[PDB]
């Protein structure tokens, strides 16, 4: 299970099938831990169905179901799910197989960097920082196995309406330097010190 | 009464109204998160509060895959238990026509998942309405002696950052932590901000190939400029954890890895 | 001796041609006196007297509960049929067959030929004398619900003294009692 | 055309009197019963093929009440008219000297519904091992009902069906004899 589906501001469509014929499917969004939030719902009678960004299709002939997100926001990143209950039978909703959908934001204006910082007060046991890069940059994990290295992740700034992209490396390794300390496939540009 | 059911059309409310009885549904599951020791037993309450239910849905996750049904739950009395699925390593009870009650028997390291129940309104009918609970977030360890709370620092942005980027990005560390039962959040001046801030999704296990390694988890917020530069303004990360109860064997010289708040602080410069 | 008030709901399912067609009604009944109804074959509500015409007027005014009353023909009516089928639709009763003579006063005057204890209602008896039926001078009782899922009748051919063949879907070949 | 369920109910006033059933081709699946608030199959076997949680039909009758009590004030409390019952007596199977049979007191075409009904034998009323059918529905919206009783038939005894209605004036008597 799982199907991976990566994108930018553009219209997402993610694809849902299920076992046995059907009364009522719905639709959940799903992040990481806990989560569950209803969707939508369609039911076995019906073919289309229009909600917000949010549009679903079903396809009773062939036990499909379309989800189809339009103006695709940063905040749409999560697991997709539908649910559904057989009809001439129990209550029971059984879900079927998911789709993880990540959208990536559009960074405009790169200007990546890497960024030494320093804890006050003590140790000191300092944190590099990769930052300001573009969508297109993966983050790779680390060489020496005592260094930790975290994914890339979108900061929103409403208040300049300005997202940024960023990933965290930390060592309490005595040597550990912010120049080579990342060393796994990024932009040649970057300002250090 | 067997399996397969007879539907009925639920009754409207007639033009003078008016919604009348109920009109809505949350479910509230408790605990939200727990830690166990292997070999004793786990309780999980899942409680329909707006509504009723007589009958409710047990549902298992592990972290890639999808949600697996369990069991059903019905008042008065069997469990069923979907195929299959170790039948009775949990008991199901369901006698509250508002509470359903799932305690697994034993509980192994096999066990730690993401649980989740789901309650049918009974009102709703042919339109089969259901509604699902928070969630259960369960670790079961094979000694308590590895539960540990965050170490939490706070780093204050780069003079290159400001100098070149005009931002200023803090970024929070909560360090060496079992299980993995955090949330952090970013307070400045007494309220609590989300409108700069990333937590990376999922924590890194510090030992990788140890089974039962702590975990680190980092956040960044970044906002302004001259924000950060004056004074007057107080930053915070607060990490959340949730660890032993007070009813939990403890021997260890160390302090108790009670459920509690680790938080570091900064201070803006100039 | 005081004045009473009555209230019926009625949910009606009929499926033509198995489920290949189907209609539903919401029916209700204030009194004797129907009020308001929605009809699968409509698509809204309609008032039938004036007192249903809030009602009709409130629920059409709603999306859900014109979505819901919509799907009912697939959610509820052919949802319902495949649980109820095995038991109800393929339910199949023999008849027990007797023939005994009768009088209405004087031997006397008229064969009775008795078929109870079938399922489903549809049958055909039918009087034979000597290998012909005897199509004029009969009479019945009709088709009798005994409200327990299984029906009787009795037809009674008035001749001064014979077969009596009942054909039914629960046996494969007609049933013969001989007198 | 072929087959018709319906989902039949009624709340009556000020009796406080609800009732709920399914109904196939003029035959009970079942009902539930307020009372005892547990669903009842008209067959003990069909109910190890189907469910129904009796809960749900007393939620609906709730809202059933409530809708009531609107359309009565709406109609400025105008009263049901009462329509007599039509009551006939008849045999299960064709009547054996004792070889065992079921009477059918079977009564029809009436409305409100609500009946008092009493088996007697010999004119003494006979309390024990009667059963009885809910209100079933008809497609002019009257009601209808069946009273059972089993019996070894003989030349010993009489039987009769005393039933009670609003609508009648006096008690209706019908007989049965061997
Ligand atoms: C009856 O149903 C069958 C398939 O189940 C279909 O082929 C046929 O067209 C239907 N009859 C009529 C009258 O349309
Ligand atoms: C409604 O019924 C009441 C009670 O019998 C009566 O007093 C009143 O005149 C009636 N009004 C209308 C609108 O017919």
């Amino acid at each position: 299970p799982q199907a991976l589906s990566i994108q930018e501001g553009e219209n997402a469509t993610m694809n849902c099938s299920y076992k046995t014929s059907i009364n009522n499917l719905q639709w959940y969004r799903q992040n990481s831990g806990r989560g569950l939030v209803h969707l939508i719902l369609i039911r076995s009678n019906e073919r289309e169905k229009h909600s917000g960004r949010l549009r679903v299709t079903l396809d009773t002939s062939k036990k499909s179901s379309s989800l189809l997100i339009t103006a695709s926001r940063a905040a749409d990143t999560a697991s997709y799910f539908c649910a559904t209950d057989t009809t001439s039978g129990t209550y029971k909703y059984i879900f079927g197989t998911g789709t993880r959908l990540k959208v990536l934001p559009n960074i405009q204006n790169p200007d990546p960097a890497v960024y030494q910082l320093r804890d006050s007060k003590s140790s000191d046991k300092s944190v590099c920082l990769f930052t300001d890069f573009d969508s297109q940059t993966n983050v790779s994990q680390s060489k020496d196995s005592d260094v930790y290295i975290t994914d890339k992740t979108v900061l929103d700034m409403r208040s300049m309406d300005f997202k940024s992209n960023s990933a965290v490396a930390w060592s309490n390794k005595s040597d550990f330097a912010c120049a080579n300390a990342f060393n796994n496939s990024i932009i040649p540009e970057d300002t250090f010190f | 009464m067997d399996f397969a059911r007879v539907h009925f059309i639920s009754a409207l409310h007639g033009s003078g109204g008016g919604s009348g009885g109920g009109g809505g549904a949350v479910v509230s599951q408790h605990p939200s998160w727990v830690i166990s020791k292997s070999g004793t037993s786990v309780k999980i309450e899942c409680r329909s509060l707006d509504f009723q239910a007589t009958t409710m849905f047990w549902y298992r996750q592990f972290p890639k895959q999808s949600l697996m049904l369990m069991a059903t739950s019905n008042e008065g009395s069997k469990a069923t238990y979907e195929q299959g699925v170790e039948k009775d390593k949990f008991l199901i009870n369901h006698a509250s026509l508002t509470l359903s009650t799932l305690t697994v028997t034993s509980a192994h390291p096999e066990d730690s998942s993401f649980y989740i129940c789901s309650a049918r309104d009974l009102t709703s009918g042919a339109n089969n309405e259901q509604f699902f609970g928070p969630g259960t977030r369960l670790t079961v360890t094979e000694d308590l002696k590895n539960v540990f709370p965050p170490e939490v620092a706070v780093f204050e942005p780069s003079e290159a950052e400001i100098s070149h980027t005009q931002k200023a990005t803090l970024v929070c560390l909560a360090t060496g932590f079992y299980p993995d039962h955090v949330e952090l959040s970013w307070w400045v001046n007494g309220k609590e901000v989300h409108s700069g801030v990333s937590t990376d999704p999922q924590p890194l296990k510090e030992q990788p190939a140890l089974n039962d390694s702590r975990y680190s988890l980092s956040s960044r917020l970044r906002v302004s400029a001259t924000f950060w530069q004056n004074p007057r303004n107080h930053f915070r990360c607060q990490v959340q954890f949730y660890g032993l109860s007070e009813n939990d064997e403890w021997t260890q010289d160390r302090a108790k890895p009670v459920t509690q708040i680790v938080s570091a602080e900064a201070w803006g410069r100039s | 001796t005081r004045p009473r008030f009555l209230w019926q709901p009625k949910r009606e399912c009929h499926f033509f041609n198995g489920t290949e067609r189907v209609r539903f009604l919401d029916r209700y009944f204030y009194n004797q006196e129907e009020s308001v109804r929605f009809d699968s074959d409509v698509g809204e509500f309609r008032a039938v007297t004036e007192l249903g015409r809030p009602d009709a007027e409130y629920w059409n005014s709603q999306k859900d509960i014109l979505e819901q009353a919509r799907a009912a023909v697939d959610t509820y009516c052919r949802h319902n049929y495949g649980v109820v089928e095995s038991f109800t639709v393929q339910r199949r009763v023999q008849p027990k067959v007797t023939v005994y003579p009768s009088k209405t006063q004087p031997h006397h005057n008229l064969l009775v030929c008795s078929v109870s204890g079938f399922y489903p209602g549809s049958i055909e008896v039918r009087w034979f004398l000597n290998g012909q039926e005897e199509k004029a001078g009969m009479v019945s009782t009709g088709l009798i619900q005994n409200g327990d899922w299984t029906f009787q009748t009795l037809v009674m051919l008035e001749t001064v003294p014979y077969t009596c063949q009942v054909e039914h879907p629960s046996v494969t070949s007609p049933l013969t009692v001989e007198w | 055309e072929e087959h018709v369920i319906i989902q039949a109910e009624f709340y009556l006033n000020p009796d406080q009197s609800g009732e709920f059933m399914f109904d196939f081709d003029g035959d009970e699946i079942f009902h539930v019963d307020m009372a005892k608030k547990e669903t009842v199959w008209r067959l003990e076997e069909f109910g190890r093929f189907a469910s129904f949680e009796a809960q749900g039909a007393l939620a609906n009758i709730a809202v059933d009440k409530a809708n009531l009590e609107i359309m009565t004030k709406r109609s400025n409390y105008t009263p049901i008219t009462n329509v007599p019952p039509e009551v006939t007596v008849l045999t299960n199977s064709p009547v054996e000297l004792r070889e065992p049979n079921v009477l059918i007191c079977f009564i029809d075409k009436f409305t409100p519904p609500v009946v008092n009904v009493t088996w007697l034998r010999n004119g003494k009323p006979v309390t024990t091992g009667v059963s009885e059918t809910v209100f079933l529905p008809r497609e002019d919206h009257l009601f209808r009902k069946f009273h059972y009783l089993p019996f070894l038939p003989s030349t010993e005894d009489v039987y009769d069906c005393r039933v009670e209605h609003w609508g009648l004036d006096e008690p209706l008597l019908k007989h049965w004899e061997f």
